[PDB]
């Protein structure tokens, strides 16, 4: 049972990025995968939650509007899309499961992924 | 100050059927029914079956010479629908249903 | 915003307690405080949900509750295995879900 | 190479659910063969959004 | 059928997730959706119990469906269609009955959930609040979020705003 | 069981004959009977769709129950008793059951409507009308057809009459 | 579920062994237990047929379970048994399910038949009496014991202690 | 399906006569048969109705004490015995099928008879 | 007693509407106003029943409403064979049921 | 406790009634009044219960009510072996069942 | 059927004794047991109650912490124990049976044993 997440790098401020997160071990139908980022030196933030089988999604107000959450069960994956990204997006991010029995969500955050790096600077690369 | 008493609502699609209405939308179903299968001729009590490729069990257990090819004990036999080497020289196997239903399984 | 001890240190064998609060409101155990562990350069893990639970793999040691308007996590008999931050996460709406400073 | 606890000429269906639409011949410990297309109960309440 | 779910309460709510039943609050401190815990727990007990005695009480043995009998035998192999026929009759007409019943019994359970609740936080209040008709209840007195998730609970003090209650009526 | 047919009205009406559940107007421009449109139509759909499920989830197949068999192969013939004498009960018995569960899931089902319909006019008409017995609500206004029409349509007007009960209570 | 059994009256009386439901008076004059005749009888009768129902309703024939093939008839002696189980796993799915469904059933009703009562009671004596909690009614008047017969009878007077109930309110 | 009446004529004033209505191609017993008079020149008039499987009758107040209506399920007719007829009963008469599903009347008259002439007038045949 | 206009005209192609009102009440759905049609010399014919239902062979050009205290039919597109009287029955009680005078 | 008549006597062939009462309340159906009759030197027989209800070996001459907030045992054409004493026994409580003095 | 009394006889006061009751041509599990006492020239006197299936225990006011009463329906026996008898409790002893529908009592006191006499006297047997 593991969660292995792809789609890191550097990005421009205002640009797009998109991460990945695949889970092998189980099957996303009957768990809600949500994504967490933390920042360095400071803590974790919640930023989106994806229910597919019920089709509800969440978003945390700081990423509302910018961020995308969608979800293939089929394909066992779950994808993140990020618009207009600031200087201060740059995080390492995790894509969690949250248990969810019969539809209703228990507030258990029980696996996590390794996290990818996300860098906004808008330095060049040297 | 007000305290409202209400349900949860999702956006969910999977409908239901009811004694008294059908395709009723629910939050939540499960499925009492299977519809997949993986394919494959699998092993049976961790027992692999007798395949019997282009014979079929009469030509293996009489020694068809082209049944050569061909475990010492099986949880079930499997012929093919080509299986058509039998008995070469023609006549009547006595009892052949009663040999294969006993031949079925082998410790 | 949600309020915890920014650091706090026990000896080896004692009991310590983790507290979790908010800036103005009240925790309940309507609001499902969630306790993760993290060390450095790991990725976190599930230690306590809904205030009372423990997952399949977390040792018997880790306790929670909820006393005096905020909640608690208690670490009885601490290891050397036990030095990392201590997250919680407390639910307030759908879109609401504010993870703790850490300790 | 597997392990399977019901078999069908088409595959083998490794499920504890106690009803199967895929084949009437099985060989070992399986669901009841029938003829229905959906059989899915209700767990969650009726969605009136 | 107890007239709650699309009786007197017209809608569900989408934000609510916690849970299955709850409440949905408003004063000034703010407003906000809270699960009903001890409702929704033993909901989910109880379902989780019906689907598991609907899928474990099925036992079976090692069978072996499926015989060969030659071209003499034809009265033996119309025998033994017959009792894979039957069989297959009854277990589909079992099945769908069983899905299309319980699924009744489901969806009631729910309603009077929902009504129990109505009627529980109505008992508590009394003639402290008033109810406006879509399951809310509008407090003649002043209940802040301490007051909330007494009602929430069961512990209610009715003999504590009772006198502001009235001199709000 | 609710408490509405055979409860707390006593009666039937024979003179209701357009519909299941309905109203017994009396004011001074004149009495009649009248159906619940929507009450009557959802219970007849419903009814419609518990019979054909009923029926039409029997599936059959072409058989030729009935096999002969000569002197040496009694025990064969015993085999073929035993098959059809055990569908015979387990079809008796599953019809019989099936018939006297849903015989009382249709009679509960139109107590609850019974019920539920008492309960939306009472939640309607709130302290503008008495409840005096059998399910009747004697009025402390002077309801007109308009009026009483509003009642049954779900769109009665507490604040237009309520002061008006107010003074006759 | 109606919510009386566990519910608002969150007890059973180990004293009241006449019967099933019924009623605890206590005045000036005495205080005791005393079942309600008619909805006890009708539970009784109510009870009794339904397990005669489940019981009776099985009709068997005179069956000889049990066949002899030798070893050149193995494929008829699996068919034989095939039969039997398929039988087997029928029988006790159908009779465990049959079972559980029927014990809620019997439960929904003892519940709504104590919510029944309850509901009688508070019908007939309207604002005469408050609810004081746990399924019990404090008068406002003085019920002696021909009072309290008559609300256990059915046949409470309403106007006679009226006045004194707004006396007392 | 059609419904066929029988028995019309010439009665007296005073008089009494039986009209007869069979039905084929339908079962009676899942329909309310009604008896609908037209008046020469005048307009259409409900007389009676009968469901008989719930076995209920109605009748309209100009007829009430006068007409009664009859029904059998099982030879499917449906018969109208008038007594005391006045000289205002001559009219066409027809035996019309209304709609009812499970015991509940719809009020759709779908099928009409032929109809079959009733005069009451004194004169000599 | 039921009011019906003694008699109206149309031009082919066009649309005309037959309204059907109470003596001295107001026409409602639990009314359940029925219209049929009848070319003289023959058995009527039933159009609309419950204001809004068709039998299987009615055209689809006769409709009906309920408007102003009202039940109305709407012919839309009149041909050659809509040269009929028509008729509302309106349903006020079990031993009542009137019949409208014709248009 | 519980008041019975001492003794009474009747002609063959006559009627008769026992009446059963409290001493200080009112019976009732929900008193459950039971009526047994004890031949000198035997084991009592139970005749009615319930007020109205006979076992399947009474004779049907007798017969319970209850009158004027008593219980009455009703024995219609009195044979010589109805000479017994006749008991009363009256349900109060769980822990209360009374039996009549006799007559 | 029938209902056996046995244990009778003379005890001194404020002494013990057992009496049994064994039931035959019936079940005692669907049935309550009681026992009544006759006084010589008084009347009936209603005692003890148990039934069994329902594990529930009556006693009058009178002897209420004196007699003990126990029912084993395996064996079909019903037991009753009189400690601190006192010289009022003399007295001839029924082992009725009740009859009980779906654990309901229905006040029918249907079978009566032939009864077994006590004698409570300090006298000495001659």
């Amino acid at each position: 049972e593991k969660l292995v997440e792809s789609g890191g790098g550097l990005v421009q401020p205002g640009g797009s990025l998109r991460l990945s997160c695949v889970g092998s071990g189980f099957t996303f139908s009957n768990y809600e995968i949500s994504w967490v980022r933390q920042a360095p030196g400071k803590g974790l933030e919640w930023l989106a939650g994806d229910y597919s089988r019920g089709g509800t999604t969440f978003y945390a107000d700081s990423v509302k509007g910018r961020f995308t959450i969608s979800s293939d069960n089929s394909q066992n994956t779950a994808d993140l899309q990020m618009n207009s990204l600031r200087t201060e997006d740059t995080a390492r991010y995790y894509c969690v499961r949250g248990v969810s029995v019969f539809g209703v969500l228990m507030m258990a955050m029980d696996l996590w992924g390794p996290g990818v790096e996300v860098v906004v600077s808008s330095a060049s690369t040297k | 100050d007000t305290l409202c008493i209400g349900y949860h609502a999702n956006n969910s699609t999977d409908t239901v059927d009811t004694v008294l209405e059908k395709n009723v939308t629910v939050t939540h179903s499960v499925n009492l029914l299977e519809d997949k299968h993986n394919g494959k001729l699998c092993k049976l009590r961790g027992v692999a079956p007798l395949h019997l490729g282009k014979c079929n069990i009469a030509g293996w257990i009489l020694g068809n010479p082209e049944c050569e090819s061909l475990a010492r004990s099986w949880s079930y036999i499997v012929e093919t629908s080509n299986s058509d080497n039998g008995t070469c020289y023609p006549g009547d196997f006595i009892n052949y249903e009663e040999l294969r239903e006993q031949l079925s399984s082998v410790s | 915003t949600v309020i915890q001890e920014p650091a706090m240190s026990v000896s080896p064998g004692g009991t310590v307690t983790l507290t979790c609060a908010f800036s103005s409101g009240s925790v309940t155990t309507s609001n499902y405080p969630s306790w993760f562990q993290q060390t450095p350069g790991q990725t976190p893990r599930l230690l306590i949900y809904r205030t009372n639970s423990r997952p399949s793999g977390v040792p018997t040691r880790f306790s929670g509750a909820i006393s005096g308007n905020k909640a608690d996590l208690i670490i009885t008999g601490a290891q050397a295995n036990d030095e990392a931050d201590y997250f919680c996460n407390l639910y307030k709406s759908s879109d609401n879900r504010i993870f703790g400073g850490g300790t | 190479d597997c392990n399977t606890t019901c078999q069908t000429p088409e595959g083998a269906i490794n499920t504890s659910l106690p009803f199967q639409n895929v084949h009437p011949i099985t060989i070992g410990k399986c669901p009841k063969y029938v003829k229905s297309t959906k059989l899915r109960l209700a767990t969650g309440l009726r969605n009136v959004p | 059928l107890f007239g709650a779910i699309a009786g007197f309460i017209e809608g569900g709510w989408t934000g609510m997730v916690d849970g299955w039943y709850g409440y949905h609050h408003q004063n000034e401190q703010g407003s906000g959706y809270a699960a009903d815990l001890k409702s929704t727990q033993n909901a989910i007990d109880k379902i989780t119990n019906k689907v598991n005695s609907v899928i474990e009480k099925m036992n079976t043995q090692f069978t072996a469906v499926g015989k060969e009998f030659n071209h003499l035998e034809k009265r033996i192999e119309n025998l033994n269609k017959k009792v894979d026929d039957g069989f297959l009759d009854i277990w589909t007409y079992n099945a769908e009955l069983l899905v299309l019943l319980e699924n009744e019994r489901t969806l009631d359970y729910h309603d009077s959930n929902v009504k129990n609740l109505y009627e529980k936080v109505r008992n508590q209040l009394k003639n402290n609040a008033k109810e406006i008709g879509n399951g809310c209840f509008e407090f003649y007195h002043k209940c802040d979020n301490t007051c909330m998730e007494s009602v929430k609970n069961g512990t209610y003090d009715y003999p504590k705003y009772s006198e502001e209650a009235k001199l709000n009526r």
